[PDB]
């Protein structure tokens, strides 16, 4: 073959694409036409017959409009006339309703705040190259079907898709190589002739392949311990230690969008919490109903022995747990075959610094004294920067690079999640030590309350005398004796706002405002500010997309330093509603809730049900651009008021609207996220995404409430995990994950273990 | 048949915002063969013309039956029309720049009801195909409400909202397909999207469906706004500002046959970077395949200015549109394989009879038969004006070819206009008789074919 001998031979082949794209373009119109709909929904009678001319002749009062007509007639449109005028009387209708205040995008209501992904600024209220490329790959598209039928066709040696395949990265027989050289070059002679627009080289076409493309799709996903660590790499990886979802709204994304989550590999991957863990056990029931071990004692498939070995490992040293029932439920196996196969496999060895208590804060009475303001910044979040939970394995020191002694302008308190303990660290933080048959972790407070000196919410775990535990569980939001006590400052996670309803704005420059449709007392929680939470330069796009690079784009300064704002403008609630004024009725603050930062607005004045809301905006909404180029009823107001998501209008004195947050695009979002790895086997996938979607759905913060929502998943999904193999042991790593973090209590295990045989006889029908 | 619209009749009304039509809607309900009636929509006004033919050259065709003026704030460029449930009589919605949809009852000439709810201007409406009391409205405020007028909906109308992120500026085209639950939108963003609407359930109710993702969604159609989209059967046609041309496309793996995916079946926008994605996509195929645009030259940088394709059981399907320089254009759609046969018989004759081959018109006294009686005789199509010339060869190619993507169909028939005039809007009577284009100057062009003069 020659270059010029086989461009020829493409040239031939090349005339059945005009002539197919003929043939298709034609058989569709035909089809088309032939498949044309009857018009439906005819009146058995013409409507208008009753109707004549309005034109007048040669009325009174009545409004009054002209209209020339001409004829025209033969090819030209040549009029026959100057034409003849007439007038008609003019029927007047009024509008019966008043549009609603004017808005962009539809407003739709979430939960909690969501990651946003980066953007790309395709549109503003080079092209040159745009239009290229779309052209290039709209042609790419029509050649990749015909690139091997006319490979075929040819049927030169070393013709392949394969090893064009090859020689486009650049083994190939010595006149393969030769001929895979004159089909590229010749391809590009017919099809990429630079002078055109619509040109492709061969190399656009093969990666389309479907083998080729994933290489550069960047959606990836990450002695008997390095068996557990790589078995259990998924779940390492993935899942969030705040909310203990595997595709969640924790975590960072990246510029290129690769997002780092929020999980056990930010603090060192499984060993050194799962260390910890074997020490504190050396440091220190009743039998299955499937033939257990207590009372007795068909070849293992080595994902069998895999599954039993990280369950030996995750429950560790325990004493009064077992991998036997456990394992045995999540195989299919009596709990004495795997106390056989485990006595049968005989499965490292385990191996504290006084340091100066800091004056400013002291981690067992719970206090802070003396210059703690100037001495730390854990309660000034505008200036925090964001490390991952020290994991080191010293004391918190700036020798051992602990971040939050060491890594910000001052100390930072160690949090729940670094792996320093309260007898260890004296920056470890221990919660508070209100306790109060009445109100207690106030503003005004014998002594304060350190959270709140922190500008943070109670933790249900360490905040033990307040009642935080109840009074941060979603489930008891609505208690209202309950939180007429104890802890005064779970707002947030308590998730309850007060009755609020949208309306037209009095401020005559303003369109929406918010109303309270109850009474709200000085002090109280009114609402949160969520949003979707961006970056700098993605504040910065948006700022452009929306044309307001007068004042248009408004992004709630959540972290200023890290450089995170909240953008209310599509997703968010009602809060997006609340007008400014230099003496509002409510304030915001930014709170650190159980490592999640939050914005919540608290009554500054006495607001009677009726009246508006409104807080001085300050610097919250800075401009990012400039900056860079340097019985609950509707109440009886005055204004219009309207249901927040058909915006219908509310008639005063009607039940407030209460709508249950519609988040299933959601879940999809989510479920689709974690679909998209190229990672994940489609059984890792297919269980993660069953976990997720329920534990999403729940918005944990806190691992306090974690061991009740798993028990609930087990149960809701006990058919399902005991149906295929693979389930039941991605459920295992699961727990073994969650057993290795110590934050899953032995007796949900056992409790799990119940749960699952019971599902397992039910399925024995 | 094969009959392309003449001029017949143009008129001027009188200067209405001291001024344009903007849209142009036959009545479609009407009992098959009932005189056509159209209502042509100003900024202010509403005419309402019966449409008669006429023996008499010199007759006016033309009859103003209704003329109504919003007596509100409001400037409005959209209409369509539905019925009264109970009654069946006509109602015409009339939409503007407030973000209200005024229901008429035009025949009786008072308001029916409004339509609230909109944030911001409606650009463009819509009556489903498939119940003729489902409107979709299209708004300044990125979303598409689709309203009903059914009795069970009257406390609470708007049934669905198109939200999300899949639009992110203002619209200016909104389409239902034949079935009645597939719609599509676009606008000044460049995105065509693809939504399919769930069921709507025959009770009240308390909020409208939210769907938050489109099934198909692409900007790269068009490298500008685009300003008029449709339905074609299952193909699509849309337009965009500046390209000059009308696209006729097909999204890949997109048939009415198949089952109507639900919400959950949307794709969503995982990948930032990518500017198309479908649900209904089968090497990477293309989501989406251009097949053929129709040229229509001298749009300048105008923009809102609409087509419509007359498409009809038994009838020829014909493509109009108006530009900005006094030209309406006309595409026949049978033309195209038509013109497909005759070139196939004519080559397929060169090679049995070496270049011994007679041509033939069609349509008059004479049938391939009388034709072959006289001496290879292939049949051209009576209007397939001048073996032939290479110019005749590429004239004919240029309006009649659909072989190239990217080429450039040249109306089959292009009349111009008197004066300066750019086209809004272009609306047919049922029976395919009529076509009225309305645009700037409150100017009215009539066409007719299949007259009585
Ligand atoms: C240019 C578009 C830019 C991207 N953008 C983004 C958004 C969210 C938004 C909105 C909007 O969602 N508001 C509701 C609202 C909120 C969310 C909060 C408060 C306190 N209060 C409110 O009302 C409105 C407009 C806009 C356009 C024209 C207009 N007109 C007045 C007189 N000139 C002609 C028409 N007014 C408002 C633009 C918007
Ligand atoms: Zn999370
Ligand atoms: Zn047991
Ligand atoms: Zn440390
Ligand atoms: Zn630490
Ligand atoms: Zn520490
Ligand atoms: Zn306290
Ligand atoms: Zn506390
Ligand atoms: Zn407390």
């Amino acid at each position: 073959w020659t270059v010029d001998k086989i461009a020829s031979a493409l040239s031939v082949l090349a005339e059945e694409v005009p002539q197919n794209h003929s043939r298709l373009v034609n058989f569709l119109l035909e089809e088309t036409e032939k498949r044309a709909p009857q018009p439906r929904h005819l009146s058995k009678t013409d409507p208008f017959a009753h109707m004549k001319s309005k034109a007048i002749d040669a009325p009174e009062g009545v409004p009054t409009m002209d209209v020339k007509f001409k004829q025209h007639s033969g090819e030209y449109g040549k009029s026959r006339n100057s034409g003849r005028r007439f007038q008609y009387p003019v029927v007047c209708i009024k509008p019966d309703r008043e549009p609603v205040p004017p808005y962009r995008f539809h407003h739709a209501e979430i939960r909690k705040n969501i990651l946003a992904l980066n953007s790309q600024l395709n549109f503003v209220p080079p092209r040159s190259q745009k239009i290229a490329k779309r052209a290039q790959a709209e042609y790419a598209a029509t050649l990749a079907p015909y690139l091997e039928p006319w490979l075929r066709k040819l049927n030169i040696e070393g013709c392949t898709k394969s090893n064009l395949i090859r020689f486009m990265a650049s083994d190939m027989s010595p006149q393969a190589v030769r001929n895979a050289s004159m089909f590229t070059e010749a391809w590009d002679r017919v099809f990429n002739d630079q002078s055109k627009l619509r040109r492709v080289a061969l190399r656009d076409i093969l990666m389309l392949d479907k083998n080729v493309e994933p290489i550069f799709d960047n959606k990836r996903a990450k002695a008997l311990m390095q068996k557990v660590i790589d078995a259990l790499g998924s779940y390492t990886t993935l899942g969030c230690l705040i909310c203990f979802s595997h595709d969640c709204e924790h975590g960072e994304i990246e510029r290129d969008n690769q997002k780092r989550c929020f999980s056990l590999e930010e603090i060192g991957g499984l060993m050194p919490s799962l260390r910890r863990k074997w020490a504190a056990q050396i440091e220190q029931h009743p039998p299955c109903r499937n033939e257990c071990y207590r009372i007795h004692g068909p070849p293992w498939s080595e994902n069998e022995v895999g599954t039993l070995e990280w369950m030996f490992a995750t429950i560790g040293y325990s004493q009064t747990l077992r991998p036997e029932c456990f394992v045995g439920a999540i195989l299919g196996r009596p709990c004495w075959d795997v106390h056989r196969k485990l006595q049968e496999l005989d499965l490292p060895p385990v191996e504290i610094p006084k340091q100066k208590s800091l004056p400013w804060y002291d981690r067992r009475k719970k206090q802070l004294m003396s210059d703690w303001a100037d001495a730390t910044i854990t309660h000034e979040h505008a200036v925090r920067e964001l490390f991952a939970p020290c994991h080191h394995d010293g004391p918190c020191t700036a020798a051992n690079g602990c971040p939050c002694a060491s890594a910000g302008t001052h100390p930072v308190l160690c949090e729940r999640f670094c792996l320093c303990t309260a007898e260890e660290c004296p920056l470890k933080f221990t919660g508070c030590a209100c306790h109060s048959s009445g109100k207690t972790c106030l503003q005004r407070q014998g002594r304060p309350c350190i959270c709140v000196q922190l500008n943070r919410e109670c933790d249900p775990t360490l905040c033990k005398g307040c009642g935080a535990r109840e009074r941060a569980d979603p489930e008891n939001a609505y208690d209202e004796v309950l939180h007429s006590t104890g802890c005064q400052n779970v707002a947030l996670q308590r998730g309850a706002a007060k009755a609020v309803v949208l309306g037209k704005s009095q401020l005559e420059a303003c369109g929406y405002g918010l109303f309270a449709a109850e009474d709200i007392e000085e002090g109280e929680f009114v609402i949160e500010y969520t949003g979707e939470l961006i970056s700098h330069d993605e504040g910065v796009r948006r700022e452009h997309r929306r044309g307001d690079v007068n004042k248009v784009s408004y992004l709630f300064t959540l972290l200023e330093q890290e450089g995170i704002w909240v953008d209310a403008a599509i997703y968010g609630n009602l809060s997006r509603y609340i007008n400014h004024a230099t003496d509002g009725n409510i304030m915001p603050k930014i709170m650190y809730v159980n490592h999640e930062w939050r914005i919540k607005f608290t009554a500054i004045k006495d607001i009677k049900a009726g009246e508006e809301l409104f807080f001085n905006y300050g610097d919250n909404f800075p401009n990012l651009t400039k900056k860079l180029v340097e019985p609950l009823l509707v109440p009886k107001t005055t204004q219009p008021l309207f249901d927040p998501l058909s915006k219908v209008q509310l008639l005063p004195g009607q039940p407030l609207p209460q709508h249950p947050i519609d988040d299933s695009w959601l879940l999809l979002k989510h479920r689709d996220n974690l679909q998209d790895f190229i990672d994940l086997r489609p059984e890792e996938k297919e269980f993660l995404q069953e976990w997720d979607a329920f534990i999403l759905r729940r918005h944990i913060s806190s691992e306090q409430y974690l061991p009740r929502y798993f028990l609930r998943f087990v149960r809701e999904k006990a058919d399902w995990l005991v149906s295929k193999r693979s389930r039941g042991e991605e459920f295992s790593k699961l727990v073994a994950t969650l057993l290795a973090r110590r934050v899953l209590p032995e007796r949900v295990v056992i409790e799990a273990t119940q749960v699952l045989n019971d599902a397992r006889g039910r399925l024995r029908e | 048949e094969w009959e392309l619209p003449r001029l017949r009749t143009s008129f001027i009304f009188q200067d209405d915002y001291k001024a344009e039509f903007f849209d142009v809607k036959f009545y479609p309900y009407s009992p098959p063969g009932a005189p056509p009636v159209f209502a042509a929509t100003s900024k202010k006004h509403a005419v309402i013309c019966r449409l008669t033919q006429t023996t008499d050259k010199d007759a006016n065709p033309c009859e103003i039956i209704q003329l109504i003026r919003d007596d509100g704030n409001e400037a409005n460029c959209a209409s369509c029309w539905s019925k009264d449930p109970i009654t069946d009589q006509p109602l015409l919605c009339i939409a503007g720049n407030e973000g209200n949809v005024k229901v008429y009852n035009v025949t009786e000439g008072k308001l029916y009801r409004t339509l609230v709810g909109h944030g911001g201007g409606i650009n463009d409406l819509a009556t489903s195909p498939a119940n003729p009391y489902i409107i979709a409205s299209a708004s300044d405020d990125t979303t598409i409400r689709i309203w009903s007028l059914a009795p069970e909906h009257e406390k609470q109308p708007c049934v669905c909202i198109l939200g999300g992120e899949g639009h992110s500026y203002d619209l200016l085209s909104v389409a239902f397909h034949d079935n009645g639950r597939y719609v599509l939108s676009a606008g000044h963003d460049q995105v065509i999207n693809l939504w399919a609407l769930p069921e709507f359930p025959n009770e009240h109710m308390e909020i409208p469906i939210v769907i938050y993702y489109p099934h198909f969604s692409s900007s790269e159609i068009h490298n500008n706004l685009v300003d008029c989209v449709a339905f074609y059967g299952d193909l699509i046609l849309s337009r965009a500002c500046h390209e000059d041309t009308i696209v006729l496309w097909r999204i890949e793996g997109f048939s009415s046959d198949d089952p109507i995916p639900g919400p959950l079946d949307a794709p969503t926008p995982t990948d930032m970077t990518k500017q198309t994605r479908s649900y209904f996509t089968p090497s990477r195929p293309a989501m989406f395949t251009r097949l053929a645009q129709f040229h229509t030259p001298d749009c300048g940088v105008q923009f809102f200015m609409r087509f419509r394709m007359y498409h009809v059981p038994g009838k020829h399907p014909i493509l109009a549109f108006a530009n900005a320089k006094s030209k309406t254009f006309f595409w026949d759609l049978a033309r195209f394989g038509e013109y497909a046969r005759f070139m196939a018989d004519l080559k397929e004759a060169q090679q049995s009879y070496n270049g011994r081959v007679v041509v033939v018109d069609q349509g008059q006294g004479i049938s391939l038969a009388q034709a072959q009686q006289v001496h290879g005789v292939v049949m051209k199509p009576a209007w397939l004006v001048p073996g032939f010339s290479r110019e005749t060869l590429q004239a004919w190619a240029d309006m009649y070819d659909l072989s190239n993507p990217v080429g450039l169909i040249k109306a089959h028939r292009s009349l111009a206009i008197d004066g300066a005039f750019v086209g809004r809007q272009v609306g047919w009577s049922p029976e395919g008789e009529w076509c009225v284009v309305v645009g700037n100057g409150n100017r009215a062009l009539i066409y007719q074919r299949w007259g009585k003069e």
